[PDB]
């Protein structure tokens, strides 16, 4: 809720290019802070390369020139080497031209993992158009670049892992191991293949396009009864098993009878130990899958998005809306069935479509998540939803609606098809969050505020308008008086410690309809008082005193219905910038505006 | 208040050849529809008529491709391909437009088949039956093609056609022939007042009459 | 399996009426039209009338009108005609069968003789019918039997019990006043005549008869 | 209930429930004309019934002479019917369905033609007329139409090596270049032209397992005249031996953006496969629905349980089992067909807020229907009735206006217009 939804960054790169496909975080060492955006329709300057791809860094910090991109590859396309010239040789072995280069964007440490998912390579052998995927990786904040491309091995054509298309999903774990998503090997049955750093080093010579990984993990090919399973669609990782090394959680959206299942896979042995089935048919279940803890008792939690969802409405009309299913992990093991559902409300906004945690967004104890639907909101622009997490796990109302500012094009937007959240980018402790929108080639960087919350009270001591009994007076003439008072208590760690409210006291607040007000201040003798307090994080109660009066008049007319006293404050609009320029925000749950009475006999 | 019309009552056909039937209606079956409402159906011997078109152009199920149906407005035929020994029968057309539906008097289907003359034998009225009061004299004619033949009864040597009651088989589907029996009938005292009985076949398998004959004095 | 099946055989008396029943299965009575057809042998097939089980509709051929009378029971899936004031016009065959206005008559009943003949039941004189002198248009003789004065049809005729069936002739029964009259003839190879013995044997069950005849030389 | 915490005007006790009482407090009818208040100024100006078009279910009676206009044929009655609706009491109306006994009949013939087909091509030479002259058993007007279907022609789903992509199977099979859809012929009632242009189309092959006639069905239902769909009752037989792409698949290949249940033919070719995604289940549902298109799913018996699954999340849909030499076509049509009519089903259109609807069915042999199932009745044969009790509420008064929603039986353009007035203002 507490995000700067009002004024965020939209950086973007160039036309048509899908900056913003995928979206992430880097920090090489500590705190050289920028953004990672994939554009993997994006031209390049490598020889003979239509639209390679390319992934874009933006560092953090305010700069003339937004985005430049890092060079993984500035060659273009290996040669056949078995003929290079001899009679007739021309051969490229390999094609990265359309590769969609960028498509999927990890970084752990100074790692940084690009991949082309739709890269593809001739072989070595008889011709071929294997789309094998590859990614690169960069080491130690670009000193060194390695090539990863498992898929592409000894085992050539959609029959084992020429159509793997390694990449598609990836993710980095705690220790920086590669894990990979490959939807396509031994006929679409799908693979996840995972790797250390180290080994991936070891193992790397170009000069070869076959590199085996040595240790390499990966998921064993099965009976042909398991084809067109997708296993790999997505990744995401967490710990499930009892030990300390992450596992492995796998879309598996196309896997059993095409409702979906998820599995989770055992960190240090690739080995099944839990499956997910999906609810109903060609429902996405896994097109996307995030592990996060979102009820605070440490344990990681597993979120899984199905996005083409189909439900009925209270009238029984069909409509797609997408549905996210929260498991959960409990000392004995993790519920074979979801503890909670969240489903979309807007028709064909694919709502299951993307998934991230976002850490403790408004600090309160509990990791929470953001969940997007591409194609909602009044105009199909697309919307992301930010869903607090609690004690009885997550909560199942949006504290935050994400929606772009600016206007529709011809051409969707998909804002909210990549997300990426869970880290720090300016000085709070506040976590962050980037939402590609490559429709349009945009990212947006929101970043979470600091929050405050106060409560306020207000009590009048003689409750009663005694109209005859005057025990103070103005001009002359005796007036009744009363005593009105209010306190206040605020706090909120991160944010400076004394905190400037404003504070607006309303006397008659309905009469004050063009009408008659009847009970004024005794300082100004007026009807409203607005104040600035400068209230300090975690003090005292800090009231003030002062004396409304009742009218000297035996010629208002409205003896019979009760004065009534409002109070409504908020934090200052003013002299507030601190770390970076970023207002603090009142907690959504704490009332900012109080109501109260005064009688007559 | 339609009538159908099936000229040809009906037509010997060798197996094999293809055959059309034709059927007229007074009044034109097409529709509004463009549906033209002309039935075909189909009776073999001793069993109960069987749909073979409908609305004009349409096979009935199980009914062979060999049957086909067409027509004008008010001209219709019905095609058989390659006539088999179970497509023998009547063949009628039906008008399903106004009320009351009317039916074509059929045409009857038969084979054809090398001609054949009747195997005649003539037999006496027997001891049993004049006991009684009766007199018979039967003419058997068996086994003869074409289906067309007539018998004239002679007494004493004139004709005489006033006891006489005859009755024909349906074509043989053993040999595709066909056989007759005629039947006079007299009473013993008339018969007692007579000398020789004959009956004279005249079939198209000759030019003159097949003549059997009984003489009720000869021993 | 839709099926129509009809109550069998009936003799009548001029005058009298009867009703006859058309029972079907294998599809839903009331989705169809029965349709009436009759059989005269001498005038083809001829519309009666139709009507629809669950309703009250009924289309006449009026030519029959009052003397054609159409009902149904729904509860027991049986069509039912009534024909009155029988004459010798009404002797026929009649049909039910099944009708839609897009497809008409696609499966019919089996059939119900009516006669109108006020003769009784009566067993049939078996008269033999051996040759007037030996003649042949081959090796070949022909014996026969006359069966006559009988009523109703059926009569079945066999001859040695039935192990002789090759070259018999059994011609349809005709009318002879108000009973039936019919003939049969079998050809045997004349060695095995009057060597050995041919029978004609004739059953009328209508009144359970079983008369054989023995058919002597002369 | 009402008996507790609700007081306010005079447009306010009116939209409280069915009890509360207001004399000219809002607690209880029992309570309030239990005690003293004379029942001649009191307020209860209630909802009411008001059938306007209400043309009858045809019957019959003109007997088999009668070769009616489609025009004239009347299924559903009523057809306009107002209903005057007040807060919390249901105005309930019944519907009468009655299943005529012929009605022209479109049926498009959309299929597989990867190689594994080629058998099946080679039988379907000559099912125009042979599936004609069976339709007609049934229907007095009926056309044909033929489109056929392989995949999306992109990385990954068909390999894209010069070779393949001319020739994507082996020397010796013949394959023809891999296609999305192609309309081979739009709805005729020349079965023979049917019989020979299916006999000109050649056997094609693609990659992966799944096809993608997802792609087709949706061009199929959309592309109205182009396809030559009348407003009759519409068949669409989808028959193949593998299972199906849908939406998400297109990722795979680049495809992201989701299709948009348009039209994009050209010489009767879809040429957006590049470029939209397969459509979701639910997208075919709508458009499917929207354009009265019941479908027949023959396909063969290895992919039943999933053809089976699919069925069920098709309104007016219907599974049977194709021989892999497809020579069981005819018999499966008719047994899909059958069933099919043999069913109605019942839905409506969008209603407005605070309004809902609910069903009851009486159906043959006693049988009736409740709450999802107030909708549905099987087992209807021609000339059947059957009734449903339709049944609709209300919250508060929301729009001051009214509302056409059409209550319709899934594959007939024949509808029940139901107009709501909303009594709100004091008497
Ligand atoms: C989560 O959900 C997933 C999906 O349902 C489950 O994963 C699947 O589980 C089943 C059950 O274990 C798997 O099938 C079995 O596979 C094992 C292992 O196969 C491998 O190892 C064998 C032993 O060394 C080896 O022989 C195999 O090689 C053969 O097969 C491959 C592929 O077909 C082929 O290339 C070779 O030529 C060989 O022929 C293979 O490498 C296997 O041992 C099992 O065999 C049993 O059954 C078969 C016949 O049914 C029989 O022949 C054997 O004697 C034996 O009885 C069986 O096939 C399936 O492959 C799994 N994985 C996937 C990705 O689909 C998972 O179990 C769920 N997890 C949880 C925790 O519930
Ligand atoms: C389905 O509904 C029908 C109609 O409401 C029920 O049939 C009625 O039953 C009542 C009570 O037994 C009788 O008084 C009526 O005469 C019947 N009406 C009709 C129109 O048949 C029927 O019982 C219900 N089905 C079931 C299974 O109970
Ligand atoms: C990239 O360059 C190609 C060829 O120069 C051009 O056709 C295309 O428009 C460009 N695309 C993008 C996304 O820049
Ligand atoms: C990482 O490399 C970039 C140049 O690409 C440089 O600007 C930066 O100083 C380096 N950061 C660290 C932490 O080494
Ligand atoms: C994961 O794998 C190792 C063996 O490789 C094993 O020790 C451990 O128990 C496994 N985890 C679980 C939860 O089974
Ligand atoms: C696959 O789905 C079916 C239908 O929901 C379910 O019954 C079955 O158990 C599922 N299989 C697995 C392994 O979950
Ligand atoms: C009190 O409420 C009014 C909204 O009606 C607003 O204009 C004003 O700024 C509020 N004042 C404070 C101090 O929050
Ligand atoms: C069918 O009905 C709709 C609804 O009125 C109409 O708009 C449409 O044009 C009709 N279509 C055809 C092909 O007649
Ligand atoms: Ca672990
Ligand atoms: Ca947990
Ligand atoms: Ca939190
Ligand atoms: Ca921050
Ligand atoms: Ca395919
Ligand atoms: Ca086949
Ligand atoms: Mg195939």
């Amino acid at each position: 809720f507490n995000l700067d939804a009002e004024a965020p960054a939209v950086l973007s790169g160039p036309p048509g290019s899908f900056f913003g496909f995928s979206v992430e975080f880097y920090r090489p060492g500590t705190d050289g802070v920028s953004v990672l955006v994939g554009a993997p329709k994006a031209n390049t300057s490598q020889p003979g390369v239509l639209q390679g791809g390319a992934v874009y860094l933006c560092p953090w910090g305010a700069s003339p020139t937004q985005c430049t991109p890092i060079e993984f590859d500035s060659k273009g396309s290996r040669l056949l080497e078995s003929s290079l010239s001899s009679s007739e040789g021309e051969e490229p072995v390999e094609y990265k031209s359309l590769q969609w280069f960028g498509a999927t964007v990890r970084a752990h440490g100074s790692s940084i993992l690009a991949c082309a998912p739709l890269y593809s390579w001739r072989t070595e052998k008889e011709p071929l158009s294997d789309p094998v995927g590859t990614c690169y990786l960069s080491t130690d904040n670009f000193t060194r670049i390695l090539e990863y491309a498992p898929c592409r091995s000894d085992f050539s054509w959609a029959a084992g892992q020429g159509y793997c298309q390694g990449g598609f999903s990836a993710e980095f774990t705690k220790t920086g191991r590669v894990v990979l998503g490959g939807p396509g090997s031994y006929f679409w049955q799908g693979q996840i293949l995972s790797a250390t750093q180290e080994q991936i080093a070891e193992s790397y010579y170009p000069e070869y396009l076959i590199n085996l990984v040595q240790g390499q993990l990966q998921t064993r090919q099965a009976s042909s009864i398991y084809d067109d399973s997708y296993l790999g669609y997505s990744v995401a990782v967490g710990e499930f098993s009892g030990d300390d090394t992450e596992d492995f959680v796998a879309g598996v959206p196309k896997g059993n009878l095409t409702y979906g299942y998820v599995t989770i896979l055992n960190g240090s042995d690739i080995r099944s130990l839990y499956n997910f089935s999906g609810e109903q048919m060609a429902s996405y279940f896994g097109y996307a899958v995030a592990a996060t803890d979102v009820n605070g008792d440490g344990l990681d939690d597993l979120l899984v998005g199905a996005p083409l969802l189909m439900d009925r409405t209270p009238d029984g009309r069909p409509q797609e809306v997408g549905r996210v299913y929260v498991y959960l992990q409990h000392p004995a093991g993790i519920e074979p069935t979801p503890t909670l559902t969240l489903t979309g409300h807007d028709e064909f906004g694919r709502f299951g479509s993307s998934l991230t945690p976002l850490g403790d967004l408004d600090q309160d104890g509990y990791n929470d998540v953001a969940i997007g639907a591409p194609f909602g909101g009044e105009t199909q622009q697309g919307v992301v939803f930010v869903f607090p997490g609690g004690p009885g796990g997550l909560g199942s109302k949006p504290s935050q609606v994400l929606q772009p500012l600016w206007a529709a094009s011809h051409t969707p937007d998909f804002f909210g098809s990549a997300l990426r959240g869970g880290r720090d980018l300016d000085g709070n402790g506040y976590p962050d969050l980037i939402v590609g929108s490559f429709g349009v080639d945009k990212a947006v960087v929101y970043r979470g505020r600091p929050i405050v919350s106060a409560s306020a009270s207000l009590t009048i001591f003689p409750a009663m308008f005694n109209p005859e009994e005057r025990s103070c007076s103005l001009e002359g003439n005796p007036v009744a008086c009363i005593n009105l008072s209010f306190c206040l208590n605020a706090s909120g760690k991160h944010v400076a410690d004394s905190i400037g409210f404003t504070v607006e006291l309303q006397l008659d607040w309905q009469k004050q309809k063009g009408g008659v007000r009847r009970a004024l201040f005794l300082a100004s003798r007026q009807a409203t008082l607005t104040q600035t307090l400068l209230i300090q994080n975690g003090a005292r109660e800090d009231c003030r005193e002062m004396k409304i009066y009742l009218r000297n008049e035996s010629e208002f007319r409205d003896k019979l219905s009760p004065i009534h006293i409002a109070l409504n404050f908020s934090l200052d609009p003013q002299a507030p910038v601190d770390s970076h320029g970023l207002r603090p925000a009142l907690h959504y749950q704490s009332k900012s505006r109080i109501e109260d009475k005064a009688q007559i006999l | 208040d339609i009538v159908m019309t099936q000229a040809t009552p009906s037509i010997p056909v060798t197996p094999g050849e293809s055959v059309s039937i034709s059927c007229r209606s007074n009044k034109s079956l097409l529709h509004s529809n463009g549906n033209t409402y002309l039935y075909w159906f189909l009776q073999r011997p001793g069993q109960s008529p069987r749909l073979l078109i409908f609305r004009m152009s349409n096979l009935a199920s199980g009914v062979p491709d060999r049957f086909s149906g067409s027509g004008s407005g008010t001209a219709f035929t019905l095609r058989i391909s390659r006539v088999e020994a179970a497509d023998v029968g009547i063949y009628f057309c039906l008008q399903h437009l106004e009320y009351p539906f009317t039916f074509g008097a059929g045409t009857k289907l038969e084979l054809k088949r090398a001609d054949a003359a009747p195997t005649v034998s003539i037999f006496p009225p027997s001891s049993e039956q004049l006991t009684s009061g009766g007199a018979s004299v039967v003419c058997f004619l068996n086994n003869f093609y074409p289906k067309d033949i007539n018998v004239k009864w002679k007494i004493d040597g004139s004709e005489r056609q006033n006891g006489v009651l005859n009755s024909w088989t349906d074509q043989d589907s053993k040999d595709s022939t066909y056989s007759m029996s005629s039947t006079l009938t007299l009473t013993k005292d008339e018969y007692e007042r007579h000398n020789s009985y004959t009956c004279e076949a005249t079939h198209k398998t000759s030019t003159s009459p097949i003549v059997k004959s009984f003489n009720r004095n000869e021993c | 399996q839709v099926h129509l099946q009809q109550s069998g055989a009936e003799l009548m008396k001029p005058g009298a009426s009867v009703k006859i029943s058309c029972k079907a299965t294998g599809y839903t009575f009331t989705s169809y039209w029965i349709e009436w057809v009759k059989q005269r042998p001498g005038h083809g097939l001829e519309w009666l009338g139709e009507i629809l089980p669950g309703s009250g509709y009924i289309h006449y051929n009026e030519k029959f009108k009052g003397k054609a009378t159409f009902t149904t029971d729904t509860s027991s899936n049986t069509a039912y005609m009534q024909l009155s004031s029988l004459t010798s016009e009404d002797s026929a065959v009649y049909y039910c069968s099944r009708a839609l206005a897009l497809y008409a008559m696609d499966y019919w009943g089996q059939g119900t003789s009516v006669t109108v003949s006020s003769a009784k039941t009566t067993p049939p004189s078996v008269y033999p019918l051996a040759p007037g002198s030996a003649a042949q248009t081959n090796s070949m003789v022909t014996l026969g039997c006359l069966v006559k004065g009988y009523f109703p049809e059926p009569v079945t005729v066999t001859w040695n019990s039935g192990s002789l069936s090759s070259g018999v002739h059994t011609f349809p029964a005709v009318l002879q006043s108000d009973l039936y009259t019919l003939s049969s003839s079998v050809t045997v190879p004349s060695s095995t005549w009057p060597s050995e013995t041919v029978t004609c044997n004739v059953a009328h069950p209508a009144s359970s008869t079983k008369v054989d005849k023995k058919i002597v030389p002369r | 209930r009402c008996l507790k915490a609700n007081a306010k005007s005079c447009g306010e006790c009116i939209q409280a429930g069915p009890n509360c009482g207001w004399c000219t407090r809002c607690d209880d009818l029992e309570a309030l004309k239990k005690k003293g208040c004379p029942p001649d100024d009191i307020e209860n100006p209630r909802g009411s019934k008001d059938i306007k078009k209400n043309k009858n279910v045809t019957n019959r009676s003109k007997g088999t002479a009668e070769k009616l206009k489609p025009e004239d044929i009347h299924q559903i009655q009523p057809q306009q019917l107002v209903l005057r609706l007040r807060s919390g009491e249901p105005q309930t109306f019944t519907l009468k369905f009655k299943r005529a006994e012929d009605y022209p009949i479109d049926l498009y013939y959309l299929m597989d033609l990867s190689y594994s087909m080629k058998d099946d091509l080679e039988n379907v030479k000559s099912l125009g007329t042979d599936l004609m002259n069976e339709m007609r058993r049934i229907t007095s007007d009926f056309r044909i139409g033929f489109g056929s279907f392989v995949e999306k022609t992109v990385m990954p789903y068909i390999s894209t090596t010069p070779a393949k992509l001319r020739n994507p199977c082996t020397s010796e099979q013949n394959c023809t270049t891999p296609f999305s859809y192609k309309n081979v012929l739009s709805l005729t009632n020349k079965g023979e032209v049917f019989n020979e242009l299916v006999g000109k189309q050649r056997i094609s092959g693609n990659l992966d397992s799944p096809e993608g006639g997802f792609d087709a069905i949706m061009q199929v239902a959309v592309c109205g005249s182009l396809i030559g769909w009348r407003n009759v009752t519409r068949l669409l037989v989808f028959s193949t031996d593998a299972g199906f792409h849908f939406a998400g698949d297109g990722k795979l290949g680049g495809i992201v953006l989701p299709n948009d249940g348009q039209c994009h033919l050209e010489n009767n070719m879809y040429t957006m496969s590049h470029y939209y995604d397969y459509p979701s289940i639910a997208h075919l549902v709508q458009k499917l629905s929207e354009n009265n298109i019941q479908t027949i799913f023959a396909v063969t018996e290895e992919f039943q349980p999933v053809y089976k699954e699919l069925k069920n999340l098709i309104p007016k849909s219907a599974v049977g089992t194709l021989s892999a030499n497809s020579s069981n076509v005819i018999q499966l049509i008719i047994d899909a067909y059958n069933s099919l009519s043999s069913e109605v089903i019942l839905e409506n259109g969008k209603l407005s807020e605070g309004v809902t609807i609910s069903y009851k069915s009486y159906c043959k042999n006693g049988v009736n229907g409740t709450g999802e199932n107030g909708r549905k009745c099987s087992n209807i044969s021609i000339g059947d009735e059957v009734q449903f009790e339709i049944s609709i509420t209300s919250n508060k008064c929301p729009k001051k206006d009214s509302d056409s929603f059409k209550i319709r039986p899934l594959g007939f353009t024949e509808e029940v217009e139901v107009i709501l007035q909303y009594i709100c203002e004091c008497e």
